[PDB]
């Protein structure tokens, strides 16, 4: 017999700990493993695809409408969209990157944010997105939006554009909730020059976005979602 | 590991930003392709996302619940929760489902920790001391029928005895009848017009019985019995959109109907911040 | 000169040539193989009729309005009458096949539209009543005409709600699934090449379906002034590198 | 040290340290390089 | 005094489990062994030795009579018997095969299913048995039974015949207990000319039907068998 | 057509022993090609030699 | 590791891994060949 000692803790249940447990099925032969395509290893893997973002927010019930960006022929100097980038509410929210960082305490990274045109090929646009670092308001005419991150877009043959947040922070993680002190920025769209549509062409043209992360992306402190929830335990 | 090489002015007829989105796949693009970025390091390598740390901790299952009771004259057993049964499931409480539900098809090692607890809700002049027996009954065995048939003599059958306040632990290898548990199955088990649609065996992880092994002192105790899975070992393939709206059954994807909408509108106009 | 742009697909007897192409998606880049022995189970040596069964079948055509919510293929459902791949189909036990998906529809520069061409690994479908009513067979095999997402909810049949991909999850993060994007400015046509995703080597082919093929419209049609208002859609579908075992009476399924 | 004799039984597994997402973002036929035009 | 910390599962008994005990008789010899021919080491060695399946299973008590398949001299394209495989359950069940499939969950190989012809050395018969592979249903007529796995059986000096029912599956594994999803076929006998008796002779003639396993065989996760019960203890 | 058009047509070839086609349906399960109305204006489609007998008739 | 001095107090056994059914299968005085007749 050997003298032990028990220390605090003995005898606790920790959902996160990893020990090794009696097999309740001893000799038993699973399976085989046969090949799958598709197999996936991080959560990191994943949000690198990009996927829609419904930026068009103002509808009252959920509608395929929210995902189109209207964009007006002829105006001049005017604001195409607004958000703020808080990716863990809002626009961002159900989308697959805002639906993972849903999972996790804290991210820090670059964000992809692009833009694909689907107005007529015989049309033509010049299209600025800024990204304005936390410390300023969101922008409110393109002047003042122009002084901070941006691309002038110029809509052709090549049908997106890709604009990258750059990660700009003193603190090297933020919060995935919405949080002030570790708040992101603005991100905003303006005309650069104008949409001119084709003759015997009319109305509006809609521009899709994504979000996906870039290979920067770091997310950590694993925790509960608030996109789910129940209330009673569900049956077959 | 660098996370941003250093870059400066670029003025060329190479615009890495530019792409088509229509071909389906995502570019990688960097800040480095359109701003002027300085070198830093990563400092991180994502081992808190690898799939096995994503779907390695334990999450509750299940709560049933049996109690101790005089049966004499209890025409059901069953029925008085004497004892009780649960064919093993990871769809029934939400928290864990949609997690798992991230993948098509999933294969792992299951660790089970029972935890049980008593209540006495009226008048009693102690807490008794009792044992709980849970048994894994495989589909074909004979299933109980009264708190103290032959089949608890489970001969064949895994059993754990453990005592209420106590917490049982053990861990079943992966029992699937395939090479992964499927997590959606778009078939049926026949071409039959009226068999159920997308509930499969190729899910199935066996079921649990619960009964309490102590005869009945003078007052009643209920038990309460908490399941929680862990998953070891974990294999994911083809991932899948999360789920959006509520849940409504155990393997259906089925949604509510006048739900409410998912997307939060904004307070105010496309141009607000 | 070659272009990503211009294509030919030859697959048996049939080929197609497309000058309007955007690249083609390869599903999580596997191409279709044969089963290898090391992943066999069932004993019986397979058939594999080759040419007979891996050239392209065209579909019935759809009609892309302004109105329109989507439509929705099942495989190989959508095929379960095609030719020399239908009758083997029905007449053996157990079949697998991988797939060339190639969806058509042209317009002119003055046009604007742009649908989304997604393959979906084992899409079950949600029931419309909630709860846990099933989904009946007959409805989630309708055969060559597809499921109209613009159609009434039926009794037994699924949801068909587009803002939720027939699931309880949203359409803007389907993007996940291997898809292409037909922009009328762009492209003209979508090619996919599903290699065989399962967890068993082989299976029914008549009660499990194992992916669904959806084309959405997602930036509405817009025609140029006084054109008529709808285009057609056409989806031509080649079954590759197909095998058959357990041959035998011939399933009778429901309806 | 496993106590046990099963494989079932040993703790959980170890970071798989594989990575790649290019099954994901890049499953096109014909290889597309950053830089060069998306559609020639 | 070394430190411990004691996980959550002890003092739990497992019946599974397998660890060491003390012994409570130190120091005892056991009876030396001596040889004793019939060592039995896997239940698979057993389950290869073919045993008799009461196919006529049609009587009201239990019979000697419905072990055997009767046979009537001159009909033509006509079935001699049918039944599905449910190893598990029906016809299989009390042969040794169904008995020891029954001890576990699920099962995969193939089957050997043999006739041995029991009529009069001068008669003669051929006869056809046919396996049909899960997803069609049980044959109605031999055209429909001859298009899947069958062996046309000409009634000779050699008196048994040994159908195989190769294993033909999706899924690796079938459940032993009869389930759909997982079901495995049916077996159907017809005339492929007829049976034909010598002058002098009179009646029906019987086959007697076996089952055993081939070395294909895999039997795994141990169960029990509805097979038995008891509602008290016994005593001596 | 003019060149801000667009069309795209299929050609069947149908081999000796069925009728002519009656619809796409039946036209497309034979000898086909689909052809994308482009900047290169023809489609050249072989009808490759079908046959049991090695040469046939000319009338 | 044994913790206990006597053999009965060891764990469970090891498989066998024996296997031999032709005592029970073919337990025929004279060597029966597959193929070849059953009774010459």
């Amino acid at each position: 017999g050997l003298p032990t000692t028990t220390l605090p803790g003995s005898g606790q249940f920790l959902t996160t700990d990893d020990r090794q447990s009696p097999s309740a099925l001893p000799n038993y032969e699973p399976t085989p493993r046969i090949h799958i395509p598709g197999k996936v290893h991080n959560l990191l893997e994943i949000i690198q695809v990009d996927t829609l973002i419904p930026m068009n927010n103002t509808h009252t019930k959920d509608e395929v409408n929210s995902y189109l960006i209207p964009l007006n022929a002829n105006r001049q100097n005017e604001q195409v969209f607004g958000t703020n980038l808080f990716i863990g509410d809002g626009v961002f929210k159900t989308t697959l990157l805002g639906e993972i960082v849903q999972y996790y305490t804290h991210w820090s990274g670059s964000l992809r944010f692009s833009l694909m045109y689907t107005g007529p090929a015989l049309s033509s646009a010049k299209l600025i997105l800024a990204y304005t670092p936390p410390g300023a308001r969101g922008p409110q005419d393109r002047r003042e939006a122009m002084l901070g991150t941006h691309v002038v877009w110029d809509i052709g043959l090549q049908s997106t554009i890709v604009m990258t947040i750059p990660w700009t922070s003193g603190v090297q993680f933020r919060y995935t909730d919405p949080d002030t002190y570790t708040s992101a920025g603005f991100l905003s769209c303006w005309y650069q020059t104008s949409l001119i549509l084709p003759p015997e062409t009319t109305g509006q043209v809609y521009l899709l976005s994504f979000i996906s992360a870039c290979p920067d992306f770091k997310l950590r402190l694993m925790k509960d979602t608030q996109t789910i929830s129940q209330t009673v335990a569900l049956t077959e | 590991t660098v996370a941003s090489i250093s870059s400066g002015p670029k003025h060329t007829q190479k615009v890495p930003i530019l792409t088509a989105n229509e071909t389906g796949a995502t570019m990688p693009v960097l800040p480095s392709d359109s701003i002027e970025t300085r070198t830093t390091y990563m400092h991180f390598n994502g081992s808190e996302t690898d799939v096995e740390c994503f779907l390695g901790r334990a999450a509750c299952v299940h709560v049933t619940e049996i109690q101790n009771k005089d049966a004499t004259g209890i025409d059901n057993h069953r029925e008085a929760k004497l004892f009780n049964d649960w064919k093993i499931n990871l769809s029934s409480l939400v928290q864990l489902r949609k997690k798992l539900e991230l993948f098509t098809y999933v294969r792992f090692d299951s660790e089970y920790t029972i935890l049980a607890t008593a209540s006495q809700p009226d008048s009693a002049n102690y807490s008794s001391n009792l044992v709980v027996q849970a048994m894994y009954v495989p589909p074909g065995a004979p299933n109980p029928k009264e708190w103290d048939d032959y089949t608890w003599q489970s001969a064949s059958n895994p059993s754990v005895f453990f005592k209420v306040g106590d917490t049982s632990r053990f861990s079943v290898p992966y029992v699937g009848l395939a090479s992964a548990y499927n997590c959606f199955y778009d078939g049926y088990s026949h071409d039959d017009a009226e068999t159920q649609y997308g509930i499969t065996v190729l899910n199935h992880m066996g079921g649990m019985a619960f009964r309490i092994v102590n005869e009945h002192d003078e007052h009643k105790t209920l038990v309460k019995i908490r399941v929680y899975h862990r998953a070891k070992h974990v294999e994911a393939w083809i991932p899948r959109a999360p789920r959006a709206l509520p849940y409504t059954s155990i393997g259906r994807t089925n949604y509510p109907k006048n739900t409410e909408p998912v997307i939060k509108k904004r307070k105010g106009d496309i141009k607000s911040y | 000169g070659y272009s990503d742009r211009v294509q030919q697909i030859t697959l048996g007897n049939s080929t197609i040539t497309t000058q309007e192409a955007a690249n083609a998606v390869v599903c999580y880049a596997e191409w279709p193989e044969y089963l290898p022995d090391v992943d066999a189970s069932d004993v019986n040596k397979t058939s594999k009729p080759d040419t007979s069964v891996c050239r392209f079948y065209t579909l019935d055509s759809k009609t892309w309005t302004t109105g329109s919510k989507g439509w929705c293929w099942k495989l190989p459902d959508a095929l379960k009458d095609m030719g020399v791949f239908g009758q083997n189909m029905f007449f053996h036990s157990l079949g697998r096949s991988g797939y060339t998906v190639h969806v058509q529809c042209n317009a002119t520069k003055f046009h604007s539209g742009c649908l989304l061409v997604v393959v979906i690994p084992e899409h079950q479908l949600a029931s419309h009543e909630g709860g846990n009513v099933s989904v009946k067979y007959t409805f989630t095999h309708p055969g060559e005409r597809g499921i109209d997402l613009s159609s009434a909810n039926e009794v037994g049949g699924p949801v068909k709600d587009v803002l939720y991909n027939m699931n309880g999850t949203l359409l803007g993060n389907l993007l996940i699934f291997p898809h292409q994007f037909i922009n009328l400015r762009t492209n003209n046509t979508a090619t996919i090449v599903i290699p065989y995703i399962n967890s068993v080597p082989i299976d029914s082919m008549t009660r499990h379906n194992n992916v669904s093929l959806m084309v959405i419209p997602i930036a509405p049609l817009t025609v140029p002034t006084g054109a008529t208002p709808s285009l057609p859609i056409t989806v031509t579908i080649a079954p590759m590198c197909t095998e058959f075992s357990g041959i035998r009476s011939k399933s009778i399924v429901p309806q | 040290i496993n106590y046990y004799k099963d494989a079932a039984s040993t703790s959980s597994a170890g970071q798989s340290l594989s990575m790649d997402p290019s099954k994901f973002t890049e499953p096109v036929k014909d290889l597309m390089l950053k830089g060069a035009p998306a559609l020639n």
